[PDB]
C-alpha cells in the first residue's frame, strides 16, 4: 500500500 | 490440478528472517517455481511457492 509499513505477522 | 497460487491472491509469504508477511501476488512464474510478492510497503520480491501461503481458501 502507498505509505504503508510491513510487520511480520508473528514477532520471535 | 486446480491452481494454488495466482495473481492479485492475498498471501503470507516467508521472508528471508524465517517471519511471515501479507503481500499480494503480482505475477506466477511457472518454470522459477516463484510469485513477484508485493508487500503492505510496496517492495516487490521473489518468493518460492513453497514460502507462499494463502491468507484465505473458501473453506
Amino acid at each position: 500500500a502507498t505509505g504503508g509499513v510491513k510487520k511480520p505477522v508473528r514477532y520471535r | 490440478g486446480r491452481p494454488r497460487l495466482w495473481e492479485g491472491q492475498d498471501v503470507l509469504a516467508r521472508w528471508t528472517d524465517g517471519l511471515l508477511y501479507l503481500g499480494t501476488i503480482k505475477k506466477v512464474d511457472s518454470a522459477r517455481e516463484v510469485c513477484l510478492v508485493q508487500f503492505e510497503d510496496d517492495s516487490q520480491f521473489l518468493v518460492l511457492w513453497k514460502d507462499i501461503s494463502p491468507a484465505a481458501l473458501p473453506g
